[PDB]
């Protein structure tokens, strides 16, 4: 739907505030955190997978974060 | 004086040989100009007007379906067809349905099915496109005259961007703009809803997943891709029905997170965007800059006031004779040794004896003293400035960095005097910004911080390449944290 | 509402002070303090707005000052034509406007 | 010259409806807000509300929320104040006043010199 | 049978009686009478004030906007206990009848 | 879940996780909505007012 | 909004077709591919990043795919 | 001169007109027509039924 | 800071951090007390009555 | 409670003595001393812990006395 394709980051922002600036600044983070809290098993599995796949701690964390973000 | 009280106040100092300074104006913000021997002026972009809007396409957001039809075929006889199937007002879909003896057909298997329903749209939103030459820019030109229609309003058009304002007593100020480079409306569209309007990118508007009409369509039967607004169901693979989706105006509102709201109720009123304009002050004068002193006394009618930019605004009244006369104003120390501040309102003048006059000054950090008049009866004030030179410098550098971030290459033209260093910086930041836009177009801010973290780590762990990478990473992080969306 | 004396009288050529008192939302918090002169049978005319400053075409005899929650009007050199109804008006915090009870100015013969 | 012209005196029975016309000339009407102030004979002034000619939005006093409606006419540069269900206490002199809106076409913060000019007034008597 | 309504979510809403009050800097937040009732949605933000706004000092001043919340169209979420379930099953043998 | 004329059989917990104004089913006034901020928005175009 | 938290894959699926089976399985594929074709520079930058952080080919491709998936989803 | 009240803190309070009602488990939360007014203080706790 | 008959000169910030019910100074209604839970206690002795 | 947040020792004191200067200068020392009197076993346990974690005598003393200072703050 249209909500999946917001008009964000297209290089048109100016000094005056946008439409959903304040509310939309952290709404994605809030929904991701709620999904993490309410689906702990997938988070644990993603942590395990990131631990196994990578070769250094940095990419362990990177893969964990990416897998967590994509899932919702 | 109109810029007094606005937190988005900016100062530009000095002029070139031709008495020309590049300045940039933004909606909701204004700038203050002064030079060595020139009057202090305030520049504010207040209104953007587009006269001729052209409808690009109409997006339907509520629809209703009637005249639902259904036709079925026995298995292995292809799919059924209806005369409304070509009639593209009727959205149609083919599915497969179990057929058998109980269904009135002599064979058993996957039978064809088709359903069509008339697509009627209740209300819709309009996307209006405007040619760049149809833009109107309104600028107010108010000098720091000290008076309690004070300024002059001028209009800027892309076809005629050469104009000047006749200031009463100051002579004439020449201000020539270049709106072709401010905002590219060739790639912009003015989306308009029932009573609210947004200014969104044209390309992002074209590919919206909604039924749409050509901008010139009036009858309302040329809808494209109606399937994005209706759905078909086969709960048990025995009969399909079509129902309409709900109103998308809330979904559309959620889809305009980074859009900028504009006004299209009483005309194409835009209160957004910037304007890089070329200012020429060859023919400016000072009102009565030849009068003598006001040897009389004074009294403050409204006491010291502190703005957000470290300046002071004072209204004072004269009761002596000799009006009109010059106001003795200067920022001295306690023992009267050295000049400490400068006058934002250059040459304070008493136009009329009983008329109060507003004066502006920029005291230094620490103890500051305002000298009014001359002995006897001279006034000395005791305002203290809270802050430090290092604090002012660092606040200035954040303001400059954020202005650079939000204006792109045009930020070098805020106070450019035509210097070669300014041109080199403008070109370098222009190519860097072109690369950045071609790189991070249409990406969320949190993703920008993630990318910045990635390149900062890479640069830290990998020396010229390392320093370049960490600089790029920290710049990206600053852009991400500073950007609203 | 705004509280002020109903009637104030003074000798001609003298200096008198009249005060208008409201609350913290309208008078004690804002500079939207203005005074209007109402001639008997004629439309009201402003004699003073933004008490620290004065309007155009109005004599400098009228002077206004605000002390906390009380706004005061001072007239120097009372004259015969000053006998008129004077009103104090303030733009309150809630976005509306409040007016005083009206004052009658009397000049002794 | 800014001239404010008001209609003549009117008499109406209680419970009727009266619409008064205040015509302003000599300036750009659309760029200024319009005010309506009433005053009982020998009493204090009362402020009803204002209309912004730039957008036509409305704002009335708390007391006059459910009975006072004011409209504006751009073509005639006039504002019409209509009061319904008149009462014997409504007998008063009604003045129309003007003040400047900001440069953005809105009337959020009134100017320092508000009520800059006043109209001659309309006298309405209720039986 | 007999579902119990649990929670109703709103879809259509309208806002009326919008009010804002003009708060100067350093004198605290503003206040309205309508925030006493929770039908009015209110939020505190920070706005510029000055002499042009008729305040004695220049700075960032408070402001609050309150407007009554009136919902027009809403959904209904109903929960039925498992004891109220009703299952209907058809039973047909191969009698061979048409 | 009940709409104007449609209905869906959906999970209860996800239903309570909907970020929309709501009242518990026991209410009869039907006017005390909760987290109404999720359906309204305050805008400050130039930090002059909202 | 609610559209960002659809009731997808929560274990309540049955034999009957759900509300948005057919094209609901794919609005992902369509919107991510449109985003890719509309902003190729970010895809290129993600490619260099995957080549950089990733040591083996599998993890390189994995990081690239995850970044490409985040880019529209995070918006 | 002219002190300005920055904030008024309440320091003495009394609780009267107390009201309460319960709801059976798994039908949401109990409701009054009353919480709409902010002058009252309300809290949701959890009880056996 | 003013008591019924006594007074003190205190820093503004610590005064703003006092956990007591408050109205803004400009308020005159005298009823909208914020964070009232700091002066009330809801007792639920044995999960039968609050 | 407000008594847990006293407006004390933050740089606003002048020549004038404060509101609880003389009799109020010594709540905490006497309170801690009384708590130690009436709760010895915790003090011996804290001394043992300071002996354990601490490496040098100064660290042991710091941990012991400053733990005993922490102890009645929460209670
Ligand atoms: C809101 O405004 C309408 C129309 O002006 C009015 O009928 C209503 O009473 C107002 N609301 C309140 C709470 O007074
Ligand atoms: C509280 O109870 C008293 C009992 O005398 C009653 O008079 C009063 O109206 C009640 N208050 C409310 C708000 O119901």
């Amino acid at each position: 739907s249209v909500a999946l394709v917001p008009h964000v980051g297209m290089g048109l922002e100016t000094r005056t505030e946008t439409w959903m600036s304040s509310e939309g600044a952290w709404k994605h983070a809030q929904r991701i955190e709620t999904w993490i809290l309410r689906h702990p098993g997938f988070t644990i599995m993603a942590a395990i997978l990131a631990y196994t796949i990578g070769t250094t701690h940095f990419q362990r964390a990177l893969i964990f974060i990416l897998l967590t973000a994509v899932a919702p | 004086m109109r810029c007094i009280g606005i937190s988005n106040r900016d100062f530009v100092e000095g002029v070139s040989g031709g008495s020309w300074v590049d300045i940039v104006l933004e909606h909701g913000s204004c700038v203050t100009t002064m030079a060595k021997n020139k009057p202090t002026l305030d520049f504010e972009l207040i209104k953007t007007e587009a006269k001729q809007p052209a409808t690009l396409r109409k997006y339907c957001i509520e629809a209703k379906l009637t005249n639902t039809t259904t036709d079925s075929r026995c298995p292995t006889q292809g799919e059924p067809s209806l005369n409304e199937e070509q009639d593209k007002r009727f959205v149609c879909k083919h599915s497969m349905v179990d057929r058998g003896w109980g269904n009135g057909c002599g064979l058993f298997g996957k039978g064809g099915i088709v359903t069509c329903a008339m697509f009627t749209c209740k209300k819709n939103m309009k996307g209006k496109v405007v040619q760049p030459e149809n833009l109107e820019y309104t600028i107010v030109i108010t000098p720091h005259s000290g008076e309690e229609k004070h300024g002059k309003e001028i209009k800027i058009t892309p076809q005629s961007s050469i104009t000047e304002a006749e200031l009463t007593g100051y002579g004439t100020v020449t201000m020539e703009c270049s709106p072709r480079t401010g905002l590219d409306f060739n790639e912009m569209v003015l989306l308009q809803m029932e009573n609210k309007a947004w200014l969104v990118h044209r390309q992002w508007f074209l590919d919206l997943p909604l039924p749409w009409l050509p901008g010139a369509d009036t009858q309302g039967s040329n809808w494209i891709q109606k399937e994005t607004l209706v759905t078909f169901k086969n709960p048990h693979a025995k009969k399909q029905d079509v129902v309409v989706l709900g109103s998308q105006e809330g979904a559309m509102h959620t889809a305009l997170t980074g859009a900028t709201e504009i006004q299209m109720s009483s005309g194409n009123l835009l209160f957004t965007g910037h304007l890089k304009c070329r200012l020429r002050m060859d023919k400016l004068q000072l009102k009565g800059m030849s009068y003598s002193m006001c040897t009389g006394k004074f009294k403050v009618v409204k006491e010291i006031a502190e703005t957000q930019h470290g300046t002071i605004v004072i209204r004072v009244q004269y009761e002596g004779d000799g009006s009109p006369c010059k106001i003795p104003f200067e920022i001295m120390d306690l023992e009267k040794r050295h000049v400490l501040g400068r006058l934002i309102t250059v040459n304070p003048i008493v136009t009329e004896k009983d008329s109060p006059v507003n004066i502006e000054a920029e005291p230094p950090f620490g103890d500051s003293y305002i000298i009014i008049g001359v002995e006897p009866g001279q006034l000395k004030l005791n305002w203290f400035k809270k802050g430090s030179s290092i604090g002012q410098m660092i606040e200035t550098t954040m303001r400059g960095a954020k202005r650079m971030a939000i204006l792109g290459d045009t930020a070098w033209d805020f106070g450019s005097l035509g210097g070669v260093f300014t041109s080199i910086g403008k070109a370098l930041h222009q190519v860097f910004g072109a690369i950045y836009g071609a790189a991070f177009s249409g990406v969320s801010w949190t993703m920008k911080i993630l990318i910045g973290v990635i390149i900062t780590w890479i640069g830290m762990n990998s020396t010229s390449l390392s320093v370049s990478l960490v600089l790029v990473g920290v710049v990206t992080l600053y852009l991400g944290v500073m950007v609203q969306a | 509402a705004l509280t002020q004396p109903a009637s104030v009288s003074g000798s001609p050529g003298q200096s008198i002070t009249i005060s208008c008192t409201g609350t913290s939302s309208d008078v004690g918090g804002f500079n939207y303090v203005s005074w209007f002169q109402q001639h008997p049978g004629k439309a009201p005319k402003l004699m003073l707005y933004d008490v620290t400053s004065r309007p155009s075409g109005v004599s400098s005899r009228f002077s206004g000052s605000k002390s906390g929650n009380t706004a005061s009007l001072t007239i120097s050199g009372l004259q015969a034509e000053d006998e008129a109804d004077y009103y104090c008006s303030s733009h309150t915090s809630r976005g509306t406007w409040v007016f005083g009870g009206g004052t009658k100015l009397t000049v002794l013969a | 010259e800014v001239q404010l012209v008001e209609s003549g005196a009117e008499v109406k029975k209680p419970g009727a409806s009266v619409k008064v016309s205040c015509k302003a000339s000599g300036y750009t009407f659309t760029s200024y807000a319009m005010h309506w102030v009433r005053q009982a004979p020998g009493q204090r002034l009362e402020w009803m509300g204002w209309i912004n000619a730039g957008n036509g939005n409305t704002k009335y006093s708390q007391k006059f929320q459910d009975r006072v409606t004011i409209t504006r006419d751009t073509s005639a540069s006039t504002a019409y104040m209509e009061l319904s269900s008149l009462r014997s206490e409504d007998t008063a002199i009604y003045y129309c006043a003007r003040d400047k809106v900001d440069d953005y076409g809105d009337y959020w913060f009134p100017t320092l010199w508000y009520f800059d000019y006043w109209g001659q007034g309309t006298l309405v008597t209720v039986s």
